[PDB]
């Protein structure tokens, strides 16, 4: 896709010189971005490990210092 | 997309509270030169009230259309609370430092003080114009300058505010009574609010449209909305018994073969933990929203029929649809009951008025099995009104779990019978299927008490009137998944945490107030566009908007005819008291805003006889008839509607006195030779030649001192005389000492919106949680 | 366990291997736990295999590591 072409052009040109800190900067904000997405319906599990489907609605709450850290990343 | 109907419910916010920042004004003072009784110009000016942005359209019908648009403008401008300390500007020139209440009020105080011809008794009146602040009762008195029409609109916004005081004994009365008085929930609070805390109360009164009566395509999409929202609230089961440790226990009682527990008997099919949680959710959420359920099952399953005797003895029979309640009641008779006693099988034909559990209590003779078969027929919701909300409760022998002691006394004797019609292999497969329920006599009294407690509690959080009407589309319940709930549950109690009860309550309040505040905004335009006599406007575009502000409805689904039936019920309702008194104040003086304009004139009178011009102090000499008497009237609105110009053609040719009446534009001149040459009688000749009357511009003469060729009037002794004259009014005079008004309000509020954000509730330990009686739910080991 | 009154707390310890909470109190919490199990048994073999597993913790209490670089080690 066109989204896959814009990522591959920056990871081919910059990877010719930056052999130390390229795989760290791109893979950094993934621990933060999984805390902003709302939950609308989830899979849960019982006490014994058996699957259940539960459709609660849980709103994502994020402080103002995470967005001041995601801007730094 | 059942995850998008739920997102339309948590995205309904409460009503946007408005506070006004400037005063509502419709007139403004204006300086005009004055002329004496002779016509000569005085060396002074005088202040007259004039309209602000006078845009009056022509024709008598477009003036009625203008005041419906003004009534929409005032209704979107009235505040819910008003503090006069916000709108306050410093008075420039007073005895001490005072504050008038608006910036426009301070502009027309400074414009009279720095004037040159203003007498001193008005200039002294601005110096003693300040505020008075009472502190023990927090009120203030801020002076104003307003029109007496503006004084009526701005005093009604003050005396009628939507704010009530707030305490700690009134936050606890916001919580429902069945939850606050519950034993399992401990309710705490942290802060105590001051005496100046205020809050706005929603209007929770039941629906006046009766949308369950003959509106069956609008009720089906308004009870699917309450079915998905009630499904995201009822708690899900944790600590279920594991499936592999349950089928292996179940495969020793049936004596199955090795490796083929799923193919030898069809008893053990669809037993998961996914379908145990699915059935507990869809039985609680179908009763809280009155969606009719529907059963699916396979007749070759002897275990889906024994666990289908437990639904019909617990859930009332008026919820299942009749083409599937009968087919489930008949398959129990022809398999479990009638081959147990040895009688002939049922010859049941379609469309019979009696259900198979109602014929078979007459043809059966056993006493223990005709008591259970009698409780199934007479199991009904008992409609009771609690806290002004009609909600339908269960029987008192289903909250207790006493009904299971009637079920497992009936199928304990039905396992005892010897029946000769069936072989010895048909006896052994039913007698072993019916034993797996009798081994769960303890854990089905603890399951009937758990549905009846998670339905008693979540019923206390609803506010809308739940009515029991059969719906179009049925929400499906698989009878396989009731078997996976009866023989998979454990002795662990789940009760809904109070941060869910305070959120299921706060969605049902924000939807029941958004419903009611859209009825009152559509009754108030329907009743206003019939009192104002708008015979040409069609009301399809003010119910199409009403279905849109309700967030759950679609417009491309509803037809034209289901929109003109909804406005035949919107008329019969009375309009709200705040919307009526802001409309009776427009309708009382809708001829004082129309008559005080310069882009319009109220029709011409013609008499073909020289009459004197009326001398005013602001126009010099002007031909104005302030009253219309002694003349025949011809309504222009009824002349353009029918197009019959026979009466006005025979009267213009014959030179007879007429008085045309209607909202009419006009042009003005100032010459004197334009009066001697009689340019006023030559306008109406066009009506004879061309039929149209939309081109009519009468002449309004104005013989001042600054008019050219005025020395014709002052030298020769004559008063000016004209043939025709215009029905027009004269603008009022601006008296500064009689237009001041002291506007009174409070000093300080503090308005809160989310009242249940102050309490901090907590559940008791769930192993000790009591039912409606003294004992605890899920007590039997 | 996810709802609107709960929160999840996942923490990323940076250097888990060489933190100060791992050198002395972790090896002396296992050694102290194998001395309450030398009084619970009566065989002569189960005391021996609980003494040898204790002996691998006292020797790793002060361990040197060997890293080669260039000529030196």
């Amino acid at each position: 896709s066109h989204e896959d072409y814009l990522i591959a052009r920056e990871l081919i040109v910059l990877s010719y010189s930056n052999r130390s800190t390229l795989a760290k900067l791109v893979s950094s904000p993934m621990s933060i971005l999984v805390a902003l997405v709302d939950i609308n319906g989830t899979f849960i599990t019982n006490e014994e490990l058996e699957l259940e489907f539960s459709n609660k609605y849980v709103r994502a709450i994020v402080p103002d210092q995470t967005f001041d850290e995601l801007k730094q990343m | 997309p059942k995850e998008s109907i739920l997102k339309k419910l948590e995205d309904i916010k409460p009503e946007q509270v408005k506070k006004q920042t400037k005063l509502f004004r419709i007139f403004e003072p204006r300086q005009l030169p004055v002329y004496r009784a002779n016509g000569e110009k005085e060396l002074r000016n005088r202040w007259y009230w004039k309209l602000k942005r006078d845009t009056l359209p022509d024709g008598d019908y477009d003036v009625r259309e203008y005041f419906l648009n003004l009534y929409d403008q005032v209704l979107t401008e009235m505040p819910d609370y008003l503090l006069l300390k916000d709108m306050a500007v410093e008075n420039k020139n007073s005895r001490d430092a005072g504050k008038v209440v608006d910036s426009e009020t301070a502009a027309i105080c400074d414009a009279i003080f720095q004037d040159e011809e203003t007498e001193g008794v008005v200039r002294r009146f601005i110096a003693e114009m300040r505020q008075r602040v009472q502190a023990d009762r927090n009120v203030v008195n801020y002076p104003s300058i307003l029109h007496p029409i503006d004084h009526a609109f701005n005093e009604y916004f003050l005396q009628h505010q939507l704010v009530e005081p707030l305490n700690n004994d009134i936050i606890f009365n916001y919580i429902p009574e069945r939850i606050r008085n519950d034993v399992n929930y401990i309710l705490n609070m942290d802060r105590n609010l001051p005496s100046t805390a205020r809050y706005i109360r929603p209007n929770l009164l039941q629906d006046r449209l009766n949308l369950h009566d003959n509106f069956e395509s609008l009720w089906d999409t308004i009870t699917t909305s309450n079915y998905i929202l009630a499904r995201s609230v009822v708690p899900d089961l944790k600590e279920l018994v594991s499936t592999e440790a349950q089928i292996q226990k179940m495969s020793q009682d049936l004596q199955l073969e090795a490796l083929t527990i799923q193919s030898e008997t069809q008893f053990l099919t669809g037993i998961n933990s996914q379908a145990a949680n699915d059935c507990f959710k869809t039985l609680i959420a179908a009763m809280l929203s009155q969606r009719t359920m529907s059963l699916d099952f396979v007749t070759t399953n002897y275990m889906s029929l024994i666990s289908g005797m437990w639904l019909l003895t617990v859930v009332p029979n008026d919820m299942f649809i009749r083409e599937s309640l009968v087919a489930c009641q008949l398959a129990i008779i022809n398999t479990i009951i009638y081959p147990a006693f040895g009688m002939q099988r049922m010859h049941y034909r379609n469309g019979d008025p009696q259900t198979p559990f109602q014929i078979a209590e007459q043809q059966i003779q056993n006493f223990q099995v005709a008591n259970w078969l009698h409780f199934v027929n007479n199991n009904q919701f008992r409609q009771v009104v609690i806290d002004g909300v009609l909600n339908q409760v269960l029987n008192d022998n289903i909250r207790n779990g006493h009904v299971v002691n009637q079920l497992m006394e009936a199928l304990m004797q039905l396992s005892r019978q010897q029946f000769p019609t069936m072989p010895v292999d048909y006896k052994r497969s039913i007698q072993r299927g019916i034993l797996l329920l009798s081994n769960r006599l303890g854990q089905l009294v603890d399951l009937t008490r758990l549905l009846a407690y998670n339905y008693e509690t979540l019923m206390a959080c609803i506010t809308m009137n739940m009515q029991h009407v059969q719906t179009l589309t049925t929400e499906k319940l698989q009878l396989t998944s009731v078997t996976s709930l009866c023989m998979l549950i454990g002795n662990a109690t789940v009760i809904p945490s109070p941060q869910t009860l305070f959120h299921y309550y706060n969605v049902n309040v924000n939807f029941h107030s958004n419903y009611n505040e859209r009825i009152n905004d559509a009754v108030a335009i329907i009743t206003a566009a019939n009192r104002l006599n708008l015979y040409q406007k069609k009301m399809k575009s003010i119910v199409e908007d009403f279905l849109k502000r309700l967030q759950i409805f679609d417009i491309s689904r509803v037809p034209d005819d289901q929109m003109y039936r909804l406005r035949d019920r919107l008329r019969l309702l009375p309009v709200e008291i705040r919307r009526l008194d802001i409309f009776n104040l427009i309708l009382m003086n809708m001829e004082q805003i129309e008559r005080a304009s310069d882009k319009i004139a109220q029709g011409v009178i013609i008499a073909y006889r020289d009459m004197q011009l009326e001398r005013d102090e602001m126009y010099g000499y002007v031909n104005i008839a302030r009253n219309l008497d002694g003349f025949q009237q011809i309504n222009l609105e009824e002349l353009m509607r029918t197009g019959d110009y026979a009466q006005i053609t025979n009267m213009l040719l014959n030179n007879q006195p007429v008085a045309l009446v209607g909202a009419l534009p006009f042009i003005t001149d100032s010459s004197v030779i334009s009066l001697v040459a009689k340019l006023d009688a030559t306008v109406f000749a066009q009506i004879v030649k061309l039929r149209k009357v939309d081109t009519l511009k009468p002449i309004l003469y104005k013989i001042n001192s600054d008019s050219n060729d005025f020395y014709l009037v002052a030298n020769y002794d004559w008063v000016p005389t004209s043939t025709t004259k215009v029905y027009k009014q004269i603008p009022q005079q601006f008296d500064f000492r009689a237009s001041m008004h002291m506007l009174t309000s409070n000093l300080t509020f503090t308005v809160y919106s989310d009242l249940l954000a102050f309490v901090s509730a907590d559940t008791v330990e769930p192993i000790n949680a009591v039912a409606f009686d003294n004992m605890r739910i899920m007590n039997e080991l | 366990f996810l709802s609107n009154n709960s929160m999840v707390l996942y923490t990323d310890v940076s250097q888990w291997d060489s933190s100060q909470h791992n050198t002395q109190p972790f090896r002396k919490g296992i050694i102290m736990g194998l001395d309450m199990l030398a009084n619970m048994t009566n065989d002569a073999r189960v005391i021996q295999t609980l003494n040898l597993y204790k002996q691998t913790q006292i020797n790793l209490m002060d361990s040197y590591v060997q890293i080669p670089d260039g000529n030196v080690i």
